[PDB]
């Protein structure tokens, strides 16, 4: 495909 | 459908979360003789085999095997303001912990569009992988992402 891969913006959760 | 090298999201049942998945193999499991170990119908069909996703994100997982009812191609078109309709299935971020935060793609239906003079406020329906938060109020509007099926 390419170098490298592109990737969707997505967050969630509460990280510590 | 899904074939191996295809791009298509991959939902976890547990949390009802959408992310980035790769299909890396195809494969359907057939009874010895007469007596399945548990499968809903005898291999045949394309949806009665078992397919093998990954996660981009998590790639450490290694091979996951999901079914086509959880395995979903990846959204193609964006769907602007203007473009919204009302009854059309989109992906969204939602946060159940903390709404005002970021959340990960969960499904939602567009339930009623509300403009102000100077502000735009949306109503959709959001489905968890068990637990339901219909009527809830998306924050973000501008991120609205499309669902793509195969038809049948």
């Amino acid at each position: 495909t390419g170098k490298g891969k592109w990737k969707r913006k997505s967050a969630g959760g509460g990280p510590s | 459908l899904y074939k191996v090298n295809e791009y298509v999201d991959a939902r976890d049942t547990n949390m009802g979360a959408w992310f980035e998945a790769q299909v890396v193999r195809v494969t359907r499991k057939a009874p010895s003789r007469d007596e399945p170990c548990s499968s809903t119908s005898r291999p045949a069909l394309e949806e009665d085999v078992i397919y093998h996703v990954k996660y981009d994100d998590y790639p450490e997982n290694g091979v996951v095997q999901m079914n086509s009812r959880d395995v979903r191609a990846r959204a193609r078109t964006i769907i602007k303001w203007q473009d919204l309709e009302v009854g059309q299935v989109v992906m969204l971020n939602y946060n159940p912990d903390n709404p005002k935060e970021r959340g990960f793609w969960y499904d939602a239906e567009i339930s009623r569009k509300r403009e102000t003079r100077t502000a735009r406020e949306l109503y959709a329906n959001v489905v968890l992988g068990d637990d339901s938060l219909n009527d809830c109020r998306i924050i973000f509007v501008d991120e609205v992402f499309k669902i793509e099926r195969p038809g049948e």
